[PDB]
């Protein structure tokens, strides 16, 4: 009670929680999205052009989980990749919940390929499959999902030389560029079962240095906004 | 994949070959392990306020 | 007759007193809601049970007997509580308001450098402009017939001191939440307006939908406020300049008299009452 | 090739054995045993300062130091006798899942989705929480860590093997391989000899720390198993399973004993563990509640409600004065 040592237990408890909460309140500040996607998905190139300008803001290499830290236009931004994580997502995808939205990549030139495991699979139908269990789950019900769809040129230059029914038999249009790739778009977009709940920002990955990060910016932007006309109930 | 299933034959052979008791014989160890240390057991038999450390000093 | 005058104010002020309590105690005594917003909620539903404890009974006793019993003092200690917590109450919903359009309008802002301070910030200019409306009175500035009549309280009916405090305690406030929330309005809009025919026709639904929500919380906040207390600022307006040839009558003055204390009931069913946070604490209370 | 057919072979011969063995059932006999009655625990202590949700737990050997890892990237030393934080350890990687106390008290470790287990040295010469070492090896996210003595730890990971480590090389001494699925906990004995792990192929298995083989394997559950912990004498072991359903083994008889399950429970056990004298097996559930079982009779004694959002771990003192529950709300609570 009076004691000199409970008198320093309870200093040095306020001063620990006084740390604590200041450390909550600095990372409070900082906007969370989870990257996704296939193996050779494009997803280092995303990772890789969002820190080109902005980087973090004897350690033992983890390749388990890997953290990007960016900021643009005063906003702090941290992506997680989970590619080296060869597990059962079930046992772990929780923990990513409350994040602002899940930056999805998936490949455009990927269509004709097919998976390592099994010919009968092709890679893009893998994808999907993914895009579909993640957008899904009962964790990211609430959780808005960037698509992007990266190497625009392979595609383009496939669909040139090969068409597009193979990957998708029911498909029967022109072989173009830009309607093709609105059908792939419209395609994915199509597996969001909670339409009213979230929302699928769709962006084609371009050569120029900032457009992408500011696609991002955009989206996380309006996802902040709508959310709070959620809150105030005028959405 | 054929390694593989040696390693597992091997494995089911060895797990095969340890003595087993009757279950009667295990239960009433059981049993008899926690008749002989329930009077030792806080959260079985609440303890008196006096020397329970988390409510009074 | 004044058996079911008094039966009416008690329940009105039981009810007041009963959902201000309860929700400043949702709000105390869960973690959940502990942000700025609710914070601000909170600080209207206190400023509210201030209203029904400390100014609802003197006034329902005031229209029970038909005259004031209470004494001069007394009376001035109601008129400058009746003053200062009721227009705090306005000053909270145009603090709601102006918090909820730099959320809407600066997503930034709203990661950054929005913390609690803003909120006790707000609350203290709210309760400083309730101070500053209406303490002068007080000190000199008031006309000697406030004193004439002993057996009635009515405020000072001076004309600067009407204008000022009109002015201070409703006009200004009606002006700053009627921009903010057209502002809010705009801002919706442009969010909400920004095989493929039937998914096309899905989303023209959806968004006809979200226009018609957004259309009703904001014409059930605006109308509830002026509802509640525009009639009596227009009568405490108009009356002090036009002396005679504008008598009032005793049931409608009665009636616009006390309509402006039912906006303190009616606060915490539209703030605290209908958000989803609210009713999910409320239902793990109870 | 035709290896399967010994294989199926040797199941059957080993069910065969198991099936003879088993003549009466743990229920028959505890018939005569009186009912324990209705378990009443209140919160005594409530410890409040994590910002997020909370993956694990562990008790001192002391029963008054805990530590609890959470996913603000904190790993807090708690003293349960006067809720005052003694340490807070920044973790370098944030996503957390498991932490282990030292028998000795004078380290504490910790895991999660990076493949790392890092362990802190507490009691140092400027009083100073700092990193001792960080074991890397595993391709797996760590899902839990024991500390076997003050310089072996042993560890199981998401990439279906478990480890013993020895903390003054940092190379793994032994790895004990045989699941074919997700190791998702780990339960070392009384007497540090043996070890069981619960994966996520619905088995058990018990493993020789020396020899680094597989002793024994036990199938009963119908789903992947979160949660395991031995018996107090060191011949059983209780696990939990999303089934909704925990299960007692017994080490000698090599079969399952008693099934713990309710008609009005559908969620997993997130965690298990038994009392000072094993008669109460404690649960943890996604319903964020905590039942009490009879562990001789397979009857609910009491609930621990009180939690908002899911049980995520749990943990009983060495003297058995107390049951802590940490949950994913933010909240440590102890119970008595
Ligand atoms: C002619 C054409 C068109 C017009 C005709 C018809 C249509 C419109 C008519 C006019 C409208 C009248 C009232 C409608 C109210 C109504 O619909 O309420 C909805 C249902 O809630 C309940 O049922 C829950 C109710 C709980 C009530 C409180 C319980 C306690 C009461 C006593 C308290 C004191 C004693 C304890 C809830 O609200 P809502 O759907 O109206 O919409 C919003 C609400 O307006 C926003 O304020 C709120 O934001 P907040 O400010 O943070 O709270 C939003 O979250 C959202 O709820
Ligand atoms: C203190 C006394 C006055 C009791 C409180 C009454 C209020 C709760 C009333 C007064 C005006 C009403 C509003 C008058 C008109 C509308 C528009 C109405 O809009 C529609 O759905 C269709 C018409 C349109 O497009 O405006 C929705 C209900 C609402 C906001 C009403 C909600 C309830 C309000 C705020
Ligand atoms: C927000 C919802 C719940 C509606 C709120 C309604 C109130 C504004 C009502 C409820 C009881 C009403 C009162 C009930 C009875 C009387 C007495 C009545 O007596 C008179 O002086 C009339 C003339 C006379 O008979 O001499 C004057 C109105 C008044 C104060 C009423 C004023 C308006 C009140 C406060
Ligand atoms: N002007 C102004 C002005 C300016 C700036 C302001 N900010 C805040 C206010 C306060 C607004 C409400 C004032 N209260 C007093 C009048 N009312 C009342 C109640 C019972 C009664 O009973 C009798 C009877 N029995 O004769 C008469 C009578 C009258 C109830 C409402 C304000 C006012």
């Amino acid at each position: 009670t009076l004691s000199a040592e409970d008198k320093a237990a309870v200093e040095r408890s306020k001063m620990i929680d006084r740390n604590l909460r200041e450390d909550g309140e600095k990372a409070a500040r900082e906007v969370k999205l989870l990257l996704l996607g296939a193996g050779e998905s494009g997803k280092s190139t995303i990772v890789k052009q969002m820190k080109i300008i902005h980087e973090a803001g004897t350690r033992v290499k983890t390749t388990g989980i890997v953290e990007t830290h960016f900021t643009f236009k005063d906003l702090h931004f941290k992506m997680f990749d989970v590619g080296g994580q060869r597990s059962e997502r079930k046992k772990w995808i929780h923990c990513f919940e409350g994040v602002t939205a899940i930056i999805f990549c998936v490949a455009l030139s990927d269509y004709d390929l097919v998976l390592a495991e099994d010919e009968e699979m092709n890679r893009m139908h893998e994808s999907m499959k993914l895009f579909d269990s993640i957008c899904n789950n009962k964790w990211f019900t609430d959780t808005s999902i960037i698509l992007f769809l990266n190497k625009k040129d392979l595609f383009e230059e496939k669909i040139k030389k090969s068409p597009l029914t193979i990957c998708y038999p029911e498909y029967a249009g022109s072989n173009t560029y830009e309607e093709a790739a609105a059908y792939i778009q419209c395609q994915f977009e199509d597996l969001n079962k909670r339409k009213d709940t979230k929302e699928i920002y769709t962006h084609f990955t371009c050569a120029t240095d900032t457009k992408n990060v500011q696609f991002v910016f955009d989206a996380v932007t309006d996802v902040i906004i709508k959310n709070n006309l959620k809150d105030c109930g005028l959405f | 994949s054929i390694a593989q299933a040696r390693k597992l034959v091997e494995q089911l052979k060895m797990e095969a070959n340890i003595d087993r008791i009757k279950v009667s014989k295990a239960a009433a160890d059981l049993m008899a392990y926690c008749e002989a240390h329930a009077k030792e057991d806080p959260l079985l038999t609440p303890v008196p306020a006096s020397e329970n450390p988390f409510r009074e000093k | 007759y004044q058996v079911i005058t008094s039966l009416l104010l008690g329940t009105l002020i039981f009810c007041a007193v009963l959902g201000n309590a309860c929700v400043v105690a949702a709000i105390a005594l869960e973690r959940s809601l502990q942000n700025v917003a609710n914070y601000l909620i909170g600080s209207l539903a206190v400023t509210d049970l201030m209203v029904s404890v400390l100014v609802l009974p003197m006034a329902a006793l005031y229209q029970v007997l038909n005259k004031w019993t209470l004494g001069q003092v007394t009376c001035d200690l109601f008129i400058a509580l009746d003053v200062l917590c009721c227009t705090s109450s306005i000053w909270h919903l145009c603090a709601i308001a102006l918090d909820r359009y730099w959320a809407i309008t600066d997503p930034i802002d709203y990661v950054n450098k929005r913390t609690p301070r803003r909120a006790a910030a707000l609350i203290s200019l709210t309760w400083l402009i309730g101070f500053l409306i209406s303490i002068p009175p007080m000190l000199g500035w008031r006309t000697p017939e406030d004193r004439s009549d002993p057996d009635a309280c009515t405020i000072s009916k001076d004309h600067g001191y009407t204008i000022y405090s009109t002015f201070g305690a409703f006009y200004i406030p009606l002006l700053l939440m009627l921009v903010l929330y057209g502002r809010i309005f705009r801002a919706a809009r442009f969010r909400i307006r920004k095989k493929n025919e039937r998914n096309a026709e899905a989303k023209r639904k959806m968004a006809l939908a979200r226009e018609r929500k957004t259309v009703k919380t904001l014409g059930i906040i605006m109308g509830t406020f002026i509802l509640c207390w525009l009639p009596f600022f227009i009568v405490a307006l108009v009356l002090p300049f036009c002396e005679s040839s504008c008598h009032m009558p005793t049931l409608l003055g009665a009636i616009i008299n006390w309509l402006g204390y039912s906006n303190s009931l009616l606060n915490p069913v539209i703030y605290a009452y209908f958000n989803k946070d609210f009713q999910n604490a409320f239902k793990k209370i109870i | 090739d035709q290896l399967r057919q010994e294989a199926e072979q040797l199941k059957n011969q080993i069910r065969d054995a198991r099936k003879a063995c088993a003549d009466a059932t743990l229920s028959q006999i505890t018939n005569n045993i009186d009912p324990v009655g209705r378990i009443q625990m209140r919160t005594r202590r409530t410890l409040r300062g994590h910002l997020a949700k909370i993956y694990a737990m562990h008790w001192g050997t002391d029963s008054r130091l805990l530590v609890s890892a959470s996913q603000d990237g904190k790993l807090i030393i708690w003293d349960s006798y006067t809720t005052n934080k003694v340490h807070a350890i920044p973790l370098r990687s944030s996503w957390v899942m498991t932490c282990a106390y030292a028998p000795s008290g004078n380290y504490v470790a910790c895991g999660g989705l990076d493949n790392i287990c890092s362990i802190y040295n507490l009691k140092t010469r400027e009083g100073n929480v700092r990193v001792s070492r960080e074991l890397a090896g595993h391709t797996g996210y760590l899902s839990c860590c024991r500390f076997l003595d003050d310089n072996q730890i042993v560890t199981s990971s998401g990439d279906t093997t478990c480890a013993l480590w020895d903390i003054e090389t940092g190379q793994q001494t032994t790895t004990f391989t045989g699941h074919t699925g997700d190791v998702m906990s780990l339960s070392l004995a009384p007497d540090t000899r043996l070890f069981v792990s619960g994966a996520c192929d619905a088995s058990a298995k018990l493993w020789d720390v020396r020899e680094g083989m597989c002793r024994q394997t036990f199938t009963g559950h119908e789903s992947d198993i979160n949660a395991i912990c031995f018996f107090p004498n060191g011949n059983a072991f209780a696990t939990g399973s999303d089934d909704a359903t925990c299960r007692l083994f017994d080490l000698r008889a090599d079969q399952e004993l008693m099934t713990y399950s309710h008609d009005n429970i559908i969620c997993g056990i997130t965690s298990v563990s038994f009392s000072k004298s094993g008669r109460l097996l404690l649960a943890g559930y996604d319903d964020f509640n905590c039942n009490v079982w009879d562990a001789l009779k397979a009857d609910r004694a009491g609930v621990l409600a009180g939690h908002d959002n899911r049980v995520s771990c749990l943990g009983v003192t060495d003297d058995g004065m107390a049951v802590a529950t940490g949950s994913w709300d933010s909240f440590l609570k102890i119970w008595n």
